[PDB]
């Protein structure tokens, strides 16, 4: 992720993945201030504990199995899901199986709204935030 | 590798070259910072496998004073474009000559030593590491700020 | 060219020797110290049990240790109680009292010298050159007497575990000093005690609070000896693994040098060929 | 008169404010000690905790019912629930006793605690038990102490400490039980 | 190799077996097909192995694959020169390797 | 010894150096892994020191002058006089005075019955053992 | 310094120059066998550290600007004050602006008869050392 | 690096090798004070990767 | 010999630098410390003052 | 480094399963057992994978 980069479709992108991968690629680039010296070099403060197990879950949100790609409505509230804080209570270990969940359980209605008007709107949020709440996460 | 830290322009200031970086050319006051910059530039690179293989534990206090110095000058060096604002999100700063000077007189002296490293990264003057070192600490007060309720609104 | 990384990889490889090495020495030495911390551990329960524990007294003059290693391979060791000593020293003293800072170490004599020079009086090193013994630290605690404080103030860092070190600060209040009046509720909390000793509680309690200096910087020093070799034990897996990524990638430097340059001097070899045949 | 209560919480609010968050509070030995004097209990009926000491090893910790120190004032016996006593130790022969049985250390002095919880702590210095002592190399050594006068008092402070622990060491073993 | 390639592709596409092949030292196979190239006068490649290197072992290793009437699997002992992974005589042979079995003393 | 290798391996030795050679590489392998340790002045835990100096003793047991070769019986017992543990583990001041102290003291019939055999028997190292214990020096 | 050699060595430069930066090669190796050994701190005896101070106070001496080279009287000079006394309580931050004190606030007079002779003569060593204490360096 | 000392003439002290280094040519009194130059130099060149 | 078997242990380290025999190091530690036993008088009577 | 006796429960329990999972990679062949002994064995998929 830091060294990856697309500087031409960056101004190509959907709008709503683009509201919400803002955030996380900036939560991904300060888990990387906090890459192999959580304490294996040499300490722990335990006051970004917080991002050590955030960007663990945006990693974990960002793996995928082969042969199976996402639409990209579908992909923007996996995001939502994950860069707001819904699955925070979530184990690292069942994100995988969270978001799926996430995708399934939260009604299918709310895909074809992100996918015709292109953003995420005023409107949307409410109710993805209100679908959001209301998902039986695993574990926990 | 200056690029692989996140410092851009990624330009090496140990590699980049001038003739008129001379004294009787851009005045005194000019080039005796420039020397200044890669005096501790250059003693933060002799240290580098040091604090590799042994970690900055094991280096004097006086040159822990050189490391943490010279940690501030390269994210100070770092600096954000108005061509790089459409895929950085952030905007640009055209900084002055006598502001380059000043603030990096400041970081040689030891005026900024208070101020914390990432502080000086990808700011334009030194009156914005000021500025972004109370907004590094407002920010980490803003935990315990508010808790944030939506309420009343599906009717409206 | 080829070969300043051939013997630089020679460099980084026997120093990943020699800090595995390092690393096993410390930890035999933090097994064999373990025990004797555990012993030390008994008796500074009774004058806790006995004194109490007043760390943030009133006084006028106070004698601050701080025990450092003596050896500097620990890895942030002496450094984090020296941040430890200002941060309980710079507390206790805003009543402009006298404050001498004492080092056990010689670590802590090239570090507390620079940050207050102007309250060091005192630098003890080569402490743990054979093993710490408690009539060694009863002539260290001797010297403590000479100065005649209210209270003693003992920065180390406790052994935890071989992971964890807790910085702990311990207090000594001196008898009649302060140590007879910070007991007092409605009366005194030492007068329940019976004294069965030959002079009076002023001489019972001046050889009882040397006896409880003595003690506790005999715990102090061992306990902050075996954090010393549990800490380098530490470093000195962080200095592998940092020499053995540093030999990794340089290895991978050496073979792309390596094969650039049978690449060059075989392109070297047909242009001169070539002009030929 | 209580009014400076020092304390290890009370070291907390000066330290959150002078010295900086970004170091954890610094500890105390008496967050390590699960037994303190002046909370009562630990005898449950005829037995107390005794805790023997030198700084190079814990001697023991287990419950007695009787146990003899040799205070400066003479030995005295220590039963379940004795006055709290500091009582200031000469060289003589701590005696334990469980039960039956008996150990007999023999100690250089240091002091002995009984504290008002019922627990007891002893706090010698060095303790040898009297199978670890031969009396043939005791009175040679007296034989070179009490025959030497150097007029320095400092040196018969040191003799008068040879005297009697030499010769409480020596009716240590001759008055055998 | 070729020989030995054409005894396996018998049992392949005649008896219709599956059919294993062991390549003794797949290097020797690429080193002498470096050692042709340059007495033919061919101008060598990367380190000095032939320009022909990643089609005289693929001229090899397509031959070897699982057909309609038989199978041919093939276990390839690989030497690695200079314990070098990134030489051009690996490279090239773990691009057509679709398993690794290493004995370790 | 550690680059030196040998495809034909043991198959083609001596048997009364096949047995006693076989332990000899065995205790310098260990002796290698370790050898950082030799330079140190803290000692450890004793498993490690022995090796420590049994190893740096067996290095001493394979150095040889130029033009004189030993013949394959004299070496053997001098190995078997160093792996199974009749080392001068003595101060090592006394160096010239007992390294040929055993091929020159221990009878010369012992070499015969090796020769002959190719192999120490049991009916031999019995009498190996019985001749390596009553080694004289008597310079010291 | 290391590693720039001359093949004429003597005879082949000032006389003046010969006596005082003889002292100077000499005492600037010394320097630069203690510099890999300033990562510890240690600095035992004395020895290591007051090389320390006085090697870097020859390589500041040897620092000069461009496009103003100095008469070799005026250099014969300068290392004469670094060499031997007259600087050993000078900050090495302030080395630089120092010899402006040795070159303009000597007499120089000193200067004609050291071109004339071409050596240090022992009538001029006393004032050499006469008026190098005659000179306030504003080094505090 | 024997010059680079100080130490002239800056004979590698190891790497130089004769064929009169023989205790059969030059005898076995000149040839065990050689070997024993050697071995406590080449011992200075593995102690000093830990000295430092 | 003397310098591998132990004799001259008694010596300086840099005695040994830039001699010829070993009477030339035992004796060049004897100026050694002669002239370090120097630069112990700093008032007066040396050629600093400009009457003689 | 430290011992077998500092070993965590949830830490032993997967050095006693790797121990015997690391002898259950091992197998007696059929080509070897003309000089040693004991027989070869063929194990199927179905029993390799139940079996770990």
């Amino acid at each position: 992720v830091g060294l990856s980069v697309s500087r031409v479709g960056s101004a190509a992108q959907f709008p709503g993945m683009k509201q919400v991968a803002g955030t996380l690629k900036l939560e991904l680039a300060q888990y990387r201030e906090v890459a192999a010296f959580a304490q294996f070099g040499s300490d722990l403060d335990a006051a970004t504990q917080y991002v050590l197990e955030r960007g663990a879950r945006l990693t974990e949100m960002l793996k995928q199995k082969q042969f199976a790609p996402i639409p990209i409505e579908r992909q923007t509230v996996a995001v939502y899901a994950a860069t707001k804080g819904f699955l925070d209570k979530v184990r690292v270990q069942d994100i995988v199986a969270a978001e799926e969940a996430v995708i399934s359980q939260v009604n299918p209605a709310v895909f074809k709204i992100l996918k015709a008007n292109g953003k995420i709107t005023p409107a949307l949020d409410a109710h993805l935030k209100a679908e959001l709440r209301k998902v039986k996460l695993p574990g926990a | 590798s200056i690029a692989e830290l996140g410092i851009y322009p990624a330009v090496d200031p140990l590699d980049s070259t001038s003739r008129m970086l001379n004294p009787n050319v851009i005045g005194a006051e000019h080039y005796n910072v420039a020397r200044g910059v890669q005096k501790v530039l250059q003693d933060y690179k002799n240290l580098q496998d040091i604090i590799a293989i042994l970690g900055m534990d094991e280096l004097s206090e006086e040159d822990k004073l050189t490391v943490a110095r010279a940690r501030k000058i390269q994210r100070f060096l770092s600096q954000p474009f108005q061509v790089a604002e459409v895929f950085t999100g952030t905007p640009g700063k055209y900084v002055d000559l006598a502001d380059t000077i000043s603030g990096f007189q400041g970081v040689l002296t030891g005026k900024y030593d208070d101020l914390p490293e990432m502080a000086f990264y990808m700011v334009g003057d030194i009156k914005e590491v000021k500025e972004k070192a109370d907004k590094m600490a407002k920010d980490i007060a803003s935990r315990k700020e508010a808790d944030n309720k939506k309420v009343s609104e599906e009717l409206k | 060219s080829n070969q300043a990384v051939k013997q630089r990889i020679r460099a980084i490889k026997n120093i990943g020797k020699i800090t595995k090495a390092m690393k096993m020495v410390a930890a035999s030495k933090m097994k064999n110290a373990q025990i004797a911390v555990e012993q030390s551990r008994g008796l500074v329960d009774p004058f806790v049990r006995l004194f109490g524990d007043f760390p943030a007294v009133n006084s006028n003059k106070s004698v601050v240790v701080a025990v450092t290693s003596d050896k500097g391979l620990c890895g942030g060791l002496n450094s984090n109680i020296t941040k430890y000593t200002r941060a309980t020293l710079a507390t206790t003293e805003s009543e402009g009292k006298d404050v001498v800072v004492v080092s056990i170490g010689d670590k802590g004599r090239s570090q507390l010298t620079r940050i207050e020079s102007q309250r060091y009086q005192l630098a003890i090193a080569d402490t743990y050159k054979v093993r710490v013994t408690f009539g060694q630290a009863s002539l260290i605690v001797e010297e403590l007497i000479k100065h005649n404080p209210q209270s003693y103030q003992i920065l180390f860092n406790k052994f935890r575990s071989a992971i964890s070190f807790k910085p702990t600060v311990a207090t000594i209040l001196s008898p009649d000093l302060l140590e007879k009046q910070l007991e007092d509720v409605t009366g005194n909390s030492l007068d329940a005690y019976d004294i069965e000793a030959s002079h009076e509680r002023s001489d019972v309690l001046r050889d009882l609070t040397e006896f409880h200096l003595g003690v506790t910087l005999y715990n102090a020093m061992l306990e902050n000896n075996c954090s010393e070799h549990a800490s380098r034990m530490s470093a000195m897996e962080n200095s592998t693994k940092s020499a053995g990524e540093m030999l990794g990638k340089l290895t991978l430097d050496y073979n792309r040098k390596r094969q650039a340059t049978i690449t060059t001097e075989l392109i070297e070899i047909i242009a001169g060929a070539s002009a030929l045949m | 008169e209580a009014a400076a209560p020092a304390g290890p919480k009370e070291f907390t609010e000066v330290w959150n404010k002078k010295a900086p968050s970004t170091l954890i509070v610094p500890e105390f030995p008496s967050n390590y000690t699960a037994v303190k004097a002046v909370g009562e209990g630990q005898v449950h009926g005829d037995a107390f905790p005794v805790n023997f000491y030198t700084p190079h090893s814990i001697l023991s910790q287990a419950q007695k019912d009787t146990v003899v120190l040799p205070g400066v004032d003479g030995y005295f016996g220590v039963k379940a629930s004795h006055v709290p006593t500091i009582a200031q130790l000469k060289p003589g022969v701590v005696e334990l006793h469980s039960g039956a049985e008996s150990e007999k250390f023999f100690v250089s002095g240091g002091f002995a605690f009984v504290h008002p919880n019922g627990v007891t702590d002893i706090c010698v210095l060095e303790a040898a038990t009297l199978d670890q002592v031969d009396p043939a190399a005791v009175k040679s050594a007296l034989a070179a102490a009490s025959a030497a006068q150097p007029t320095d008092e400092f040196e018969q402070a040191a003799n008068r400490a040879a005297i009697e622990l030499y010769s409480a060491l020596e009716s240590a073993v001759e008055a055998k039980a | 190799a070729l020989t030995g390639l054409t005894v396996a592709e018998y049992f392949r596409d005649i008896e219709g077996q599956d059919v294993l092949l062991f390549v003794d030292n797949i290097f020797r196979f690429t080193q002498a097909n470096s050692e042709v190239s340059a007495l033919l006068g061919r101008i060598p490649s990367a380190v000095g192995y032939q320009p022909t290197l990643a089609t005289d072992l693929g001229g090899l290793q397509e031959r070897i694959t699982t057909t309609t009437k038989g199978s041919i699997t093939s276990v390839q002992a690989v030497y690695v020169p200079a314990d070098d992974l990134t030489d051009p005589a690996p490279a090239t042979t773990f691009a057509h390797l679709d398993a690794t079995t290493v004995l370790s003393r």
